[PDB]
RNA sequence: CAUUGGUGAGCAGCGAAGGAUUUGGUGGAUUACUAGCUAAUAGCAAUCUAUUUCAAAGAAUUCAAACUUGGGGGAAUGCCUUGUUGA
């Protein structure tokens, strides 16, 4: 027999990102 | 060290506990304004934990005859039958015919 | 050009076109934010269903587009709109007389910037805003710092400063004051995309050649180089899954996977995108996933996959391929002809000029399909014979379709662009037909028809001559001549008795059916360039040659009324489904609405781009058009 | 962070050998053993039986 | 359908029920399948009986006693509504309680039905068993639990627990605590020898659930897609009452000791693995295995429950187990 | 999916822990050597007093073998196990079986290291854990007695499925086994990383060396139809051929000339692929029998390659390359061989570059054409380039000596270069 | 003479750098498209907890409660209902 080339279904698991909106600040 | 430096970065002051999103950076149960500086430090490490750091930006940098070449021309070329170069001569075992 | 009865709806069959598409995380799933000339969609990055629609049209094209959490940001000609959930929520207008070119946003700061190097900040008026509005300050690239402006970028944990990409060299501003802190040593190259890495400070700077360069700002130094020889890159995108991967996209449709671990070359992806329309023109790693989501000009947007390996230790040197896992599409080039399939105004065929023909949906965006056309194994016994590299069929110029047998047989009749013989498709199982009705003298089918029994379909041939064919067996019945010059319309009526031809001899003949006799014979002016027929009430138009519209009563045999007032000639026309009107358009840019009863026109717009094909829906909700340029089918209500 | 869980070696509850009779830990809890009385006056009526 | 978990008293086997008709019998272990079963009336609830041979399942109506394998055993006809199974395992009462209003007690030893109580205060909304003690409390719509017992018509105590009515109690190994949740966003910790309550928590965000206090007296309660862990929470001190936040670093109060929100699911159930430190949750579309690391107690008995009892181990023992059986008769409190 | 699949995968995770006493003997039974009954009877203390009785002989015999007696052979390594353990604690482990199987894949005919590797399967098993790094140490062993024992054993990876029809028999794997085991590509992906890890430890010989050249001369030639099969297959196959010449090992150098020769021939590279493949073998060409080999090969590369630019001149650095390496009296031995290699369109390329790097050498280069049977156009480029050297040069005795070695054969073709250019 | 029954060796005819049966896997459709999570007029999405507790409000059938049973005879002891003796 030959390899077996089949296809998982692929599910979309998470992860962090990081912020621009964090990233900039104010003066005093 | 860097190439550049940042007055206005150094002199500012910055809240933390006013988001959700940056109590965590913090040390003590006590401080609440950090100076810019510390805040870029922080923040620089938890973008480490974020997306952990790879060896191809931190160990490996680019910086008679050698060795290295075969491999070298290699990865420059993409599709390495020669067909470019006017053969002149018929290569053997498939044909190449259209129909008219 | 505003009308009095029909007024426009939206435009079905577009996906992209061109512009690098934005993408937004929401929460732990992501959307992607495309743009369709005056207007954004907005998808469903995990299924790609049609969620928002950009709420009017707007009024120029998009320049550039970008997208956050629940915002989306469009830069169109002078102006910048953030809309959420589709509907217009700011207007930003920004204070010059050039247009905007790209656009980036981060923290308090919304960045545009325009084409003569300027860059415009505007600032929000209390963090506890939700997008900014307050004009803070306007930095400018002379001519002397850098060339002009490619790209706008902000790297993770600066504060309060902007890269700014341009095509000699990396700027850095401080943009809360505005003094440029730093630039970069000029570039022996011009840059062409910039993108920054999931590593700190790294830009990742692409190239006019094959060169790649990953630029440390923080030192200001490159750390690496990367050569494709030929190429010229159009995108790029860093795998942040953990695996360190990099595409560069090419534009020439090369996807171009890197290993940054191991200075290898993963894999290449070729043609997934059209040389001519631009190529790569965006394509991105989703932040976290193994899927990068590609996007070209040809009006179609796709999505790959990774999966893992199949060794158990060695892991990482063993990478499979990167498969295909879902996508959508339009037609790549203007359409040619359209059809209302069935009468419940669902689902509409739809013909275009690369060959393709799609079967759109009006109700859900996600059930619209490509008619395949894979042949069906020759009833004879023999081989059928083509050439080996396989292409699409030609042009598809007139289209008639009946609904009465649909599952037991075919019942679409296409014909075909200088080719002599029509096929049959099918609707059901969507595909080409088994069938291949030719017209038996030589002559390219002008006209098509089918019965109303879906037994019979009809080919009227460039010679004159009419030839009938059953469909359950595709097999030639009858054969008619009466004609000498080409034949451009056939009908038949719904008691299969009154048969109709009308061709550029400017005869109109009618038939009987059952036998076989010649009924008649009328004689107008010039050439007859199509026919309508209307079934119900058995009155039929004639698209004359001399700029005019005659409307025939087919059972009294005579001309019942003569439409004036057009001034070109006139591309095509429907009487309405009740048989009251006719919408014709015609090749002055003009689109009119006759009504029969009094004759006269009692509707007219003019349009900025020629339409070119104009259908009522069966059931008389919508009018659909189409255009000559712009690949969709142009939808509008009925507000009788 | 201290995370320190349970990690029973099989290799301590089963033999390896296979002609070892498989090992009976024990614990006196008396939580773990719930019923005395009822289950030894039930002992004692079958004892008599 | 959302699902519904039940760990065998052993240790190892798994009984998973949907709420369509998908029960599955299987050994998590190993992986390997024991039964699977497509039945199609909503099953509600299952236990193992006593063995892994043995299982029995709520369904539409009746219960259904299956074998190992799923080969159907019986069809139990008195048992008519059963929402909620249990099984008292030292004196062998297979234990349903409806939606009725009726408690039944079935020896599944000799097949004979013991006793037949009329709880009257209507339809039974929750259960459990004191195990040191095998009496039986069931939880009502008033807000009143009740112990009973099988020789005994009348309740033998009633308990006014909360204000309306009483989603899910769980009571101590060590038969002295019981822990019990009310739909007016509540949870009490009552001291079930001497009946007096401890300490009580009278505003949560969403109505405890469910709760279940594990083989080391830890805490877990579940309020919605929400699960909470407390250590320690049942102790008599004032100075353990479970809050959910610390006062600005207080180190009286307990704050929670672990925690999982799953996103779109609704916790169903839950229960502690018994011998390793996880709890599993079933949910909506699956089961989950939390790992808790104090949860389980370390180092079981052998001459009781033994995880990895071999085969013959197994049979001789369980012909030991029938022989010494206690009567229906003696369960006091 | 379902169920059942979930938790199938679920026992492939948990594969080799014994929950059971019946599991137990399953697992313990199996076994390198001894037959089921004993081994499921004996315990880890035998087995362990044996294998340190064979790793002192094997030590005995190489002396690499001391540090695992340290680290992974210790009354410690009685005591430990592979599943209560961390991942990072699982991952050197790993580390220290997979250098133990390199370091001994040499060995496989031995009684030792059967015993040795017997308390690997049996306390750390090997034999369900790191199977493909056991499968690729002892692959070339594809007849002897101890591979079709360790095939019985083992439960075959995802990339060795040819192997996994012929597993439990008295009959052994066959060649054509073997080659379409490679002719799969991943798999060629995967050897190759073994043999680069293999290369970077230097623990390669010429048993397993042969057999790694005879699968990829093999490969080579299955797929010596399918041009796209081939053009996917150039960079894998010389990645290996640079790496294996990269290294130090005479044998290593032999295994990459024949790797090039084969693909070459079977394949049309491109001029400048060629060229690196003469630079690369040069430049790290020391020992005789290389020589001997490289000399072959860039005869045979430089006759494959056909088209323009057929018979150009060496760059400088090349052509020096070659002159530090290779007298002009070994290239003049090696033309008077008596086998006689064809070898015109390298002799050539090296006459041009002679004549417009060296101007020196001339009498040599009668020589070179004196010894060898060149062609027309090879004739024609070789009279057109000392016509130029004349025009450039002093009109030296030497550069006169070669012009009537000419007029001794073919006084035509110098009238017809020269009506090209001159008189 | 048939065969409307197999198994084969061959033509005519069809016929563009091949053709014909069989089968695994994944993706999209199958109902008519308004985005994710939470304690929800909002925040989060790099994080809910060192404000997450308070106050208020909130306690009929003083127990309606198996509308849930295959048929026929019954019921020691149970259970149940009505009476009753002694506290």
């Amino acid at each position: 027999p030959k390899v077996v080339r089949e296809a998982k279904k692929v599910e979309m698991t998470e992860a962090r990102a990081y912020n621009a909106d964090a990233d900039t600040a104010k003066a005093a | 060290e860097a190439a550049w430096i940042d007055s206005d970065d150094e002199k500012i002051k910055v809240p933390i506990l006013v988001t959700n999103k940056t109590k965590k950076l913090r040390t003590s149960y006590n401080e609440s304004k950090i100076n810019g500086v510390h805040y870029i430090n922080r923040l620089r490490s938890q973008f480490e934990k974020i997306y952990p750091r790879p060896k191809w930006v931190d160990d490996e940098s680019d910086s008679n005859g050698d060795i290295n070449a075969l491999t070298k021309i290699l990865s420059t070329t993409y599709n390495y039958k020669d067909t470019l170069s006017n053969s002149k001569l018929l290569p053997p075992k498939k044909l190449d015919i259209v129909r008219l | 050009k505003n009308s009095k009865i029909f007024s426009p709806f939206r435009i079905i069959g577009n996906v992209s076109n061109g512009v690098p598409f934005a993408t937004g995380t929401l929460g732990s799933t992501f959307y992607i934010v495309t743009c369709v000339g005056k207007t954004f969609q907005i998808y469903d990055a995990n299924t790609l269903h049609l969620l928002f629609v950009s709420e009017k049209e707007t009024p120029s094209s998009i320049v550039a587009l970008s997208a956050h959490f629940h915002y989306v940001y469009a830069a169109y000609e002078n102006k910048v709109g953030i809309y959420k959930r589709g509907i217009e929520e700011h207007l930003l207008e920004l204070e010059t007389d050039a247009n905007v070119e790209h656009l980036c946003i981060f923290g308090d700061y919304l960045c545009a910037s325009t084409d003569d190097n300027s860059i415009f900040i505007y600032k929000k008026s209390d963090p506890q805003d939700k997008y900014p509005s307050e004009f803070y300050t306007k930095l400018t690239v002379t001519e002397i710092q850098g060339g002009e402006i490619v790209s706008l970028q902000h790297l993770a944990t600066y504060l309060n400063k902007l890269t700014v990409v341009t095509k000699s060299n990396v700027l850095l501003f401080n943009v809360r004051t505005g003094k440029l802190v730093f630039t970069s040593n000029e570039f022996p190259d011009q840059i062409t995309t910039a993108e920054p890495a999931p590593v700190l400070d790294i830009i990742a700077l692409g190239t006019v050649t094959g060169e790649v360069i990953m630029f440390n700002m923080r030192k200001g130094k490159r750390i690496r180089t990367i050569k494709i020889p030929q190429s010229r890159i159009s995108s790029l995108s860093f795998r942040t899954d953990g695996s360190s991967h990099l595409s560069v996209g090419t534009s020439s449709g090369d996807l171009i996977f890197y290993d940054l671990d191991r200075r290898s070359r993963i894999h290449v992806l070729k043609n997934i995108h059209r040389e001519s329309y631009g190529g790569v023109t965006q394509a991105t790693f989703l932040n976290g996933q193994p899927i990068i989501v590609t996007s070209g000009g040809d009006n179609s947007l796709k999505e790959y996959v990774f999966d893992p390996s199949l060794s158990q230790g060695s892991g990482d040197v063993v990478v499979q391929p990167p498969r295909y896992l879902r996508s959508r599409g339009g037609h790549s080039q203007p359409p040619s002809y359209i059809a209302f399939a069935d009468s419940q105004s669902h689902f509409m065929l739809s013909a275009s000029k690369d060959r393709s023909l799609w079967s759109f949906s009006l109700r859900k965006d996600a059930q619209s399909q490509e008619m395949s056309q894979r042949l069906h194994k020759k009833q004879d016994g023999g081989r059928v014979g083509g050439s080996t590299i396989k292409s699409k069929f030609p042009e598809i110029v007139a289209l008639a379709i009946e609904n009465a047998r649909i599952g037991e047989w075919e019942n679409i009749i296409t014909a075909h662009k200088d080719e002599k013989f029509a096929r049959t498709w099918d609707m059901r199982n969507k595909r080409v037909g088994r069938w291949t009705f030719d017209t038996t003298d030589d002559g390219f089918v002008k006209s098509v028809a089918m019965s109303q029994c879906g037994n019979f379909g009809f080919i009227g041939s460039s010679n004159g001559s009419i030839t009938i064919y059953n469909m359950q067996s595709g097999i030639l019945r009858k054969k008619y001549k009466l004609h000498k010059r080409a034949v451009t319309g056939i009908s038949l009526d719904g008691m299969n008795r009154k048969m109709v031809s009308c061709g550029l001899d400017g005869i109109v003949g009618f038939y009987d059916f059952n036998k076989s006799t010649l009924l008649g014979k009328l004689k107008l002016d010039a050439p007859i360039t199509a026919m309508v027929y209307h079934r119900s009430s058995d009155l039929f138009a004639l698209a004359l040659d001399d700029l005019s519209i005659v409307v025939i009563d087919a059972v009294t045999q005579r001309v019942v009324r003569q439409l004036w007032g057009h001034s070109n000639r006139i591309t095509a026309f429907d009487f309405s489904p009740e048989g009251r009107w006719i919408v014709s358009a015609s090749l002055d840019s003009t689109i009119r609405t006759w009504d029969l009863p009094t004759g006269g026109c009692i509707d007219g717009i003019i349009v900025d781009n020629v339409a070119t094909n104009v259908k009522f829906s069966p059931n008389g909700d919508l009018l659909a058009t189409t255009h000559v340029t712009g690949n969709g089918i142009c939808i509008w209500t009925n507000r009788a | 962070m201290k995370i320190k869980t349970i990690k029973r070696s099989a290799d301590d509850y089963v033999p390896v050998k296979s002609t070892q009779e498989s090992q009976m830990p024990r614990n006196l809890n008396p939580e773990l053993h719930p019923f005395e009385r009822a289950r030894e006056y039930t002992k004692a009526l079958n004892a008599t039986k | 359908g959302p699902y519904h978990i039940k760990y065998a008293k052993n240790g190892t086997h798994l009984l998973i029920t949907g709420r369509k008709g998908h029960v599955a019998s299987m050994d998590w272990r190993k992986g390997q399948l024991r039964a699977e079963l497509f039945l199609n009336e909503t099953c509600h609830s299952a236990t193992y009986l006593q063995n892994e041979q043995y299982f029995a399942v709520a369904q539409k109506k009746y219960t259904f006693i299956y074998d190992h394998e799923g080969t159907e055993l019986h069809r139990l006809k008195q048992h008519i509504e059963a929402r909620h199974l249990d099984f008292l395992p030292y004196h062998y009462l297979l234990v349903t309680a409806g939606e009725t209003g009726w408690l039944k007690y079935h020896d599944v030893s000799t097949g004979q039905l013991v006793s037949e109580l009329r709880t009257k205060a209507g339809p039974t909304m929750a259960m459990a068993q004191n195990p040191w003690n095998a009496v039986m409390h069931l939880g009502h719509s008033n807000g009143t639990v009740s112990l009973w017992s099988p020789s005994m018509p009348e309740p033998l105590v009633k308990l006014l627990s909360a204000r309306g009515p009483v989603n899910s109690i769980a009571i101590d190994r060590s038969g002295y605590y019981m822990a019990t949740t009310g739909a007016d966003r509540s949870m009490k910790i009552w001291d079930i020898r001497n009946f007096k309550q401890l300490h009580s928590v009278e505003s949560l965000p969403t109505p405890g659930t469910n709760v279940s206090i594990s083989d080391t007296g830890l805490l877990a309660l579940s309020r919605g897609p929400h699960v909470t862990l407390w250590k320690d929470a049942l102790k008599l001190s004032g100075d353990s009452k479970p809050c959910f936040g610390s006062m600005g670093g207080n180190p009286h109060r307990n704050t929670p000791y672990m925690s999982h929100l799953f996103a779109g699911n609704k916790v169903e159930n839950l229960g502690f693995v018994p011998f390793e430190d996880l709890l599993g949750v079933g949910h909506q579309t699956g089961i989950t295995n939390l790992i808790v690391p104090g949860a389980g107690e370390a180092n079981y008995d052998a001459l009781e429950l033994n995880p990895f009892e071999t085969k013959k181990q197994r049979q001789e023992q369980e012909v030991r187990t029938l022989l010494n059986k206690l009567p229906a008769d003696t369960i006091t409190l | 999916s379902s169920l059942s699949d979930q938790l199938a995968q679920v026992a492939s995770n948990n594969a080799t822990v014994a929950l059971d006493r019946k599991r137990r003997q399953k697992l313990h039974s199996a076994s390198l050597i001894y037959n089921s009954k004993t081994a499921a009877t004996q315990d880890y203390d035998f087995i362990f007093e044996n294998a340190s009785k064979a790793l002192e002989e094997l030590s005995q015999i190489e002396p690499k073998f001391a540090i695992f007696s340290r680290t992974l052979f210790s009354e410690s390594s009685i005591s430990l196990d592979r599943n209560v353990q961390t991942k990072e604690e699982i991952k050197d482990l790993d580390n220290a079986i997979n250098a133990y199987l390199l370091l001994a894949s040499s060995k496989w005919y031995l009684a030792p290291t059967l015993h040795a590797t017997e308390w690997l399967v049996r306390r750390f098993q090997i034999h369900v854990k790191n199977t493909e790094m056991l499968l690729l140490s002892t692959l070339n062993y594809y007849q002897t007695p101890v591979f079709k024992r360790i095939l019985s054993i083992i439960k075959l990876p995802p990339l060795f499925n040819c192997l996994s029809n012929f597993v439990r028999s008295e009959k052994p794997p066959t060649a054509l086994t073997m080659i379409k085991l490679f002719n799969d590509m991943d798999f060629l992906k995967l050897y190759t990383s073994y043999l680069d890890q293999c290369i970077k430890h230097n623990a390669t010989y010429t048993n397993q060396l042969l057999f790694t050249t005879c699968c990829f001369i093999n490969v080579v030639a299955f797929n010596s139809n399918n041009d796209e099969k081939l053009n996917q297959l150039v960079p894998i196959l010389l990645e290996i051929s640079a790496k294996l010449l990269a290294s130090k090992s005479k044998d290593c150098q032999i295994a990459a000339h024949t790797i090039l020769v084969v693909f070459a021939t079977a394949l049309p590279l491109k001029k400048t692929i060629i060229l690196a493949a003469m630079e690369t073998i040069l430049s790290n060409l020391d020992a005789k029998e290389a020589k001997h080999s490289a000399l072959l090969t860039i005869c045979k590369l430089f006759q494959t390659l056909k088209g323009q630019g057929n018979v150009d001149q060496l760059p400088s650095k090349i052509f020096k390359l070659f002159d530090s390496k290779f007298d002009t009296v070994s290239i003049l031995t090696f033309l008077d061989k008596e086998d006689k290699p064809v070898c015109d369109k390298f002799i050539t390329s090296y006459t041009r570059s002679i004549a417009r790097y060296d101007r020196s050498k001339l009498n040599i280069i009668l020589s070179l054409l004196k010894k060898i049977r060149l062609e027309r156009y090879e004739v024609r480029l070789i009279i057109t380039d000392l016509i130029y050297l004349s025009e450039i040069l002093e009109d030296k005795s030497q550069l006169v000596e070669l012009f009537e070695y000419f007029i001794s054969i073919n006084e035509d073709l110098v009238l017809k270069c020269l009506k090209s250019l001159g008189l």
